[PDB]
């Protein structure tokens, strides 16, 4: 209605909403903690979600970062609305899990609420040696068969914070590029 | 148009005092699902999207009582497009902020206990 209609006719160019996603135990709480750069030692499963509203290169990025529980996922949807970039993190470690992490990922691209998103797949636990490559997690999950949204893929270690900055520029060229490429059309046609 | 006088009459509904009890009556029944720490609950959300629906509807009853033909919808529309804003818009974007929504929850709570 008045108030939500409101709301996006009135954001403004630079602030961007990321929804973080993935199984229970995948690294996601670690993940937006270390952006921050808050500690991340007393991390405990999470029953809800988090919010952390950041800031990188001139941009408010307000990160919601929602329980992988099993019991949990349903209500997943209930945070869907008003995604510009999807975020997937994966436990490479959790082996015994890919088809369910796969599972789980494609149910979400063919929902409507989320059409738009760039995805951006964090491969973490990287420092663990029974971590697998991102290549074998690409071909597990079958990224490469992903044409309804832009995806790349990320190896990172949450814990020691390696690359999940080049994680997210990558996410927010790409979202950058969408925007820029909608107006393009718009004033054109 | 006929639209400065809704917008003047928005003003008057939202900071009128029949909605600060609007507010408390629907807080009243959820204030202590509430919990004073960083991680939100999912019950939030759906408390949050009923608070949504309940202020909406406050005011499209309340904008009838005044102009008896008001469409919603037309007023939306043609706000969602060629009329586009203001001072009184940033109180009802207020709404629809979730972070403001669960403060405004706890700073109840606390009130209520006592
Ligand atoms: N070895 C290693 N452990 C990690 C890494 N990232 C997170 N962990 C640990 O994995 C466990 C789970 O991390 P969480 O951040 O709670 O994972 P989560 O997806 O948010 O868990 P849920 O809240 O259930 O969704 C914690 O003990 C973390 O410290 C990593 O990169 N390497
Ligand atoms: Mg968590």
């Amino acid at each position: 209605g008045l108030l939500t209609i409101l709301k996006k006719m009135k954001q403004k160019e630079r602030e961007l909403r990321l929804l973080m996603l993935g199984l229970d135990n995948a690294g996601k709480t670690t993940i937006l903690k270390k952006f921050n750069g808050e500690d991340i030692d007393t991390i405990s499963p999470t029953l809800g979600f988090n919010i952390k509203t950041l800031e990188h290169r001139g941009f408010k990025l307000n990160i919601w970062d929602v329980g992988g529980q099993k019991s949990l996922r349903s209500y997943w949807r209930n945070y869907f609305e008003s995604t510009d970039g999807l975020i997937w993190v994966v436990d490479s470690a959790d082996r015994q899990r890919m088809q369910d992490c796969q599972r789980e990922l494609q149910s979400l691209l063919v929902e409507e609420r989320l059409a738009g998103a760039t995805l951006l797949i964090f491969a973490n636990k990287q420092d663990l040696p029974g971590a697998l490559s991102s290549n074998a997690i690409r071909e597990v999950l079958e990224l490469d068969s992903i044409r309804s949204h832009h995806w790349c893929i990320q190896g990172c270690s949450a814990v020691t914070g390696e690359n999940l900055l080049p994680g997210i520029d990558w996410l927010l060229d790409d979202i950058s590029s969408r925007i820029f490429t909608a107006d393009l059309e718009h004033h054109h046609h | 148009a006929e639209f400065d006088a809704v917008v003047g009459y928005l003003e008057d509904i939202i900071m009128d005092d029949e909605f600060q009890l609007l507010q408390r009556n629907f807080m009243d029944k959820y204030y202590l699902e509430f919990e004073d720490t960083e991680e939100n609950k999912l019950i939030y959300t759906p408390i949050f999207n009923e608070y949504i629906s309940l202020v909406e509807k406050y005011i499209e009853e309340q904008l009838l009582q005044r102009i008896p033909e008001f469409n919603m919808a037309a007023f939306t529309t043609t706000l969602q497009h060629h009329k586009d804003a203001g001072d009184i818009f940033d109180m009802l974007l207020t709404f629809t902020d979730f972070l403001a929504f669960k403060e405004m929850f706890l700073d109840y709570r606390a009130e209520k206990e006592g």
